[PDB]
């Protein structure tokens, strides 16, 4: 029911994103307009978002339905 | 010269069947389906007398269930995977305009299942009569059945369009509805998105039949469920006594509810619902106004699927001619927006 | 009155039971499988309401279809679950109503 | 069995890091040396974490023991 | 003069009594608490031949098993609260060392036990005995136990020492013992600050008999473990044969083991364990180099605590400077790393 | 050879067995709780060992605690097992093995 999967990276987070972006089918320009971040810094986000900004990594989560738990 | 499934213009080769090979696999999966049905209407389809009425012209529609065995359709007693319905007596036509209606929202990027037209055996000498068919969305690849649930028992709603009180009023709007679809769907902007063109097309289109019962819920494991495909979307403009009706099954605005207050564009000197109405929809979806714009410029550009898609189709052209005018219409309204 | 079984994925998940003072939709003790509606949630196990809980009154069928089922079946008007069991088998989903 | 915590908001994620490192005795001076994070980054990570870029807040994560999850 | 407890300075009130009013109530809970146990040492002890002459120096320490009754202490068989050490015949005074070093130990910050130090009932008018006692941590409140496990019996090490071979060497290092608690416990920098500390100060003060079975893994809220309280810490310093065994129980670096290489400190003119091998030490278990210079400079001026508490405590003047001078040496090799 | 039961906080866990070849130490079959040591996981029941296990030699006690058995019954170069029945209880933590 739960599948839970451990970030290991700011690169694995990224990564991981950009799968459920074209899992859904939606495209940069379409995120670009919604978040309001730049088209050339989502790609960015989907490769390392380690020198991203966190609120832009956790509004492109929200909008892909992605939920972000932490644990112990 | 234009395909009964695909209303894609036919080949020399294929003319003088009426259906593309392309089209005949798209619904059965096989090139030898034979698309003309072996049973007359009297067979199966009993006519019966006219209701008490009050009801809605789909009410009226027979349904047919069917199966394919071979190339060849057939009826069963209970549980297949196409249904058949043919057009009402005394609403002649009708497959011929759910078809079109449908075929437009496939090519509109929406999940609509696979459907097409077929034909009845003639009794003596007589015009072939055409019915519609369509592929129940509640089997798997093997026909293995998959749980769905319609809207109105989901939330625990006892009437088809909000008619839950003491008055004619309506208690449920499509704000409310949309709200309690992203608590328990997933909520990404590709489900709000496609659920916003829904709605507006409905309107854009004449549908003022999108009642709760006719959405649904489908469970395709993964536990959380999805918004089912879309069923039933025949276009009302062609029958004026039922189209002057209501503009929209349901009210669009929660504000509406029970008759507490009116739209924005009810207020202005258009009198309807115009383009701030639904934005405001999409506003309380979490849609954003830069998405919103291009979502209203996208829909624009579409009109030419539109128009192409109905003056090729099979409808009368006196029925063609009424969804067109309702549609150039409304169209031009969505552009008394803000942004 | 009446008292009937309710079947979801071809296995017996409940019991739906009608008397004098309303309708009661219980889930089986031992059933923690999945729910057959999200109006009937698998946590809580009982469901009393003194009418047809909204789930079921949407699996009845409507329009030409009821017409049809109507002039043969003519069964008490508002029965209800009655009319279910005459469909159980032509439930449109994984669910299945038979009698008890 | 894990206890897990839906992150909300930035500010869920930065206020919980405190609450973690002020319960683990860790100080903000200590927590720099490590990080290398400076002292006045910190004390916003602790409060919104909105403009904090992400590799920043993952690596206090991890220092103070807390992982991050990902599920829809 | 100083409490048995807290080894803290005396009011008028305390001083006869000899133990303060907040060192009764840190071990029982209750100031009523009588430390003078009555039961005279002949009573629970039995006397016996040496098992093997150099059989480390805690190996003659006998155990008792204690329970609190009223404010009086009485002896169980089998499943106490607290736990009476007595000093060997062969070593006097070593109870009263391992009060002091675990007194320290708590001043500096580190998760130690309530302790303190009790006295027996005289027998023909001598000067009274005095015995370490200790709670157990494998029991929560209301004396529930709780489950802890050895470190050697866990990763699976037949010898406390780790000479698991064929030769006579160690093939068990505290840096890959590290490695393994860092694997099940939590991995937050508060404990590693902790362990690396354990380590220092066991050098730092002459204990060269932390063996694997000196630690320990409390699994409290279940699945996730827990590094154990310091416990049986004595400093080695005053026996200098013991003493000149070993620089530390096991070795330090990975790369001592089983003899095939040896620390930078060994090769350098000290051959000694300096700073450059626990700066490696650090670096090993993820510790910045920052923040290693810096818990360095807080060990410097920690050595107000170390002379003072030993100064206040009740061992042997011999014993004493004895401690103090291995502190002295040891700490000032600390500085040999010579990095900014 | 001889026949004993783990108990874990309270309650038998584990079976400890000595047969001609070597030692077996092994879960039950309903037992799905905690691990009495990392060394000995309750994912795998099976624990086949020619030597005692490193967790059952290191429970047993040394020195001058063992020194009182060594006289009693010379408890040296003698059966570890002997050893830790005699101190089951006195098992520290909630570790206790008592005979069958």
């Amino acid at each position: 029911p739960r599948p839970l999967l451990t970030i290991e990276t700011p690169r694995h987070l990224g990564e991981q994103l950009n799968a459920r972006r074209k899992e859904l089918g939606i495209d940069l320009y379409t995120l670009e307009l919604q978040t309001g971040i730049s088209t050339s810094t989502l790609k960015r986000l989907f490769k390392d978002p380690e020198q991203v900004k966190f609120g832009s990594v956790f509004a492109v989560a929200n909008v892909l339905g992605v939920k972000l738990c932490i644990g112990e | 010269a234009n395909c009964r499934i695909l209303l894609t213009p036919l080949n020399e080769r294929d003319e003088q069947r009426g259906y593309s090979t392309q089209g005949l696999k798209r619904l059965s999966g096989t090139a030898k389906l034979n698309p003309r049905l072996g049973f007359t209407r009297t067979q199966f389809v009993q006519e019966l007398p006219r209701q008490q009425k009050g009801m809605s012209i789909a009410g009226y529609q027979p349904k047919l269930q069917l199966v394919l065995d071979e190339g060849e359709f057939r009826v069963v007693d209970h549980q297949g995977n196409f249904i058949l319905k043919p057009s009402p007596a005394d609403f002649p036509g009708l497959a011929e305009n759910e078809h079109a209606t449908m075929t437009l929202m496939s090519r509109l990027g929406f999940d609509v299942p696979v459907h097409g037209l077929l034909s009845f055996a003639p009794q003596s000498e007589e015009e072939l009569e055409y019915a519609f068919v369509i592929r129940r969305y509640d089997r798997d690849n093997k026909g293995l059945p998959v749980h769905q649930e319609q809207l109105d028992g989901a939330m625990q709603i006892t009437d088809k369009y909000g008619k839950t009180g003491n008055d004619n009023e309506q208690y449920v709007s499509y704000e409310t509805l949309a709200r309690f679809l992203v608590a328990h769907v997933n909520d990404n902007i590709a489900f709000k998105i496609d659920l916003f063109r829904r709605i507006v097309y409905a309107w854009l289109l004449g549908n003022n039949d999108m009642h709760l019962r006719n959405f649904g819920l489908v469970y395709s494991d993964g536990l959380t469920p999805a918004l089912a495909p879309v069923y039933d979307f025949v276009s009302v403009a062609p029958y004026p006594e039922y189209f002057y009706s209501n503009y929209l099954a349901l009210p669009l605005l929660t504000r509406e509810e029970g008759g507490r207050e009116l739209a924005p564009g009810f207020h202005s000197d258009y009198g309807e619902y115009i383009g701030q109405d639904f934005l405001l929809l999409g506003e309380s979806m979490g849609l954003a106004p830069r998405l919103l714009e291009k979502l209203f410029q996208d829909i624009r550009k579409e009109n030419a699927i539109v128009m192409e898609t109905y003056e090729q189709s099979f409808m009368t052209q006196d029925h063609i001619q009424a969804v067109l005018q309702c549609y150039r219409h409304r169209l031009g309204l969505l552009h008394h927006h803000h942004h | 009155h009446r008292r009937v079984k309710v079947l979801l994925y071809g296995q017996v998940v409940g019991e739906l039971s009608q008397n004098d003072s309303g309708f009661l939709f219980q889930y089986a003790h031992d059933y923690h499988g999945p729910a057959i509606s999200i109006s009937l949630p698998v946590a809580q196990r009982q469901f009393p309401s003194e009418t047809l809980h909204p789930y079921f009154a949407s699996l009845a069928p409507e329009g030409w279809l009821r017409q049809r089922y109507s002039q043969i079946q003519h069964r008490d008007e508002n029965d209800l679950l009655g009319m279910l069991i005459d469909n159980g088998k032509n439930l449109l989903g994984a669910i299945q109503i038979l009698p008890w």
